[PDB]
């Protein structure tokens, strides 16, 4: 079981570092509404083909 | 703390995979229901032929009918003791679903009850030090 | 609407919330020590205690 | 911690009086089965919430101790001070006594 | 308001404190030898003495 | 309405912990003068006691 006791201690040697930069709340939250509105837009153009 | 942080990454992906497993067993089930249902609705079909056949006076043709419909009956019935295993299985499966929420959610718990003590076992080594 | 973990909306939420849970926890649990703090707690008193004194003085000042 | 535990279980409480509206909208509206559902829903967040509260149980007695070794450590860098200025004055007088023997 | 050690106005207190508190201890403990010595004593004596 | 009655509050603690900031600021340079007059009165007392 060597391979899962190296797994965890390098999982989260390498999550905590990568975690930290990403995590600011400025830029998350400019790039979740511009994804949504998008998202809208894709699936309505689906539903209009249905339609038709 | 590390080590609970590493594993809390690690069981919410694991989840992921149990849900789509899931699906495909609650695919599995509907699959089956609707071999079933088409098989079902060909024996309403066939019946009708057959009872057509007796109207006709073609006797050797309602023969072959039920002849037909008596094998379709086997498959159909050899489905229904899928969807029985089948169902006993995926009802497992839904049940883990519903256990390891409940787990998630203890965990997170746990995580702050672990990290008062080890946080107190340090203030007791600063302690040491003086 | 399951919300997926590679959603957008999803991952915002979550981000946003461990960052202001964090600034949140923080600032309480350091303004709760400075409120712990003796100095703290007796000069609240001493302007409570100042401002009745100066209000009897006040009135003597306003009387004429 | 405590407090993240404390949001959680509130939140935990404010989501079982919301539940429990809905359960006593569903007897008006007559559907037994939505009443069924979220009283299992409620039973699980109430296993959840008593998880939350036996947690912060044992995290306040740990932080209680924390804090009060704190308060004890507050007590103990006062003494050492004073531990210091009386630890000096027999050092220097055993300085004193070595000059006296060189003389 | 808690008082940081990286703080400007702590740090800036106890500098000052310490110096303070070194220079005017070490002030009076060699006034007090100098008032100590006999010299001194009758010194204000025959001043006295001497006025009347 | 909600998040602005938690917001309302937490900026009138943050108001009040200013002006507190303040008394404090005003105090430190008074002290300076008290301080400087305190170490001059020391320095020369010192050059005189040792003589």
């Amino acid at each position: 079981m060597g391979l899962f006791d190296r797994i965890k201690r390098v999982v989260s040697s390498n999550l905590n570092d990568l975690v930290n930069k990403a995590e600011d709340p400025e830029k998350m939250l400019e790039q979740a509404i511009l994804e949504m509105q998008e998202d809208l837009v894709q699936l309505r153009q689906g539903v209009a083909q249905a339609i038709a | 703390e590390k080590m609970l942080e590493q594993a809390i990454l690690e069981m919410q992906e694991d989840l992921v995979q149990l849900r789509q497993g899931v699906a495909q067993a609650i695919a599995a089930q509907k699959r089956s229901e609707k071999q079933y249902n088409d098989a079902q609705n060909e024996i309403n079909k066939w019946q009708r032929n057959a009872q057509l056949a007796l109207q006709k006076g073609d006797e050797n043709l309602a023969r072959q009918a039920l002849e037909r419909k008596k094998t379709y009956t086997d498959t159909s019935a050899a489905l229904k003791a899928s969807l029985d295993t089948q169902s006993t299985q995926v009802e497992t499966l839904k049940r883990n679903l519903i256990q390891l929420e409940s787990k998630i959610s203890e965990a997170k718990t746990k995580k702050e009850m672990l990290k008062a003590r080890i946080t107190t076992a340090k203030a007791q080594e600063q302690l040491q030090g003086m | 609407v399951r919300g997926m973990n590679t959603s957008s909306a999803m991952s915002a939420f979550e981000r946003m919330e461990e960052k202001v849970l964090m600034q949140e926890s923080r600032a309480q649990a350091l303004g709760e020590l400075a409120g712990a703090d003796l100095e703290t707690q007796f000069a609240q008193l001493e302007g409570g205690s100042d401002v009745d004194d100066e209000l009897a003085a006040l009135k003597a000042q306003m009387l004429p």
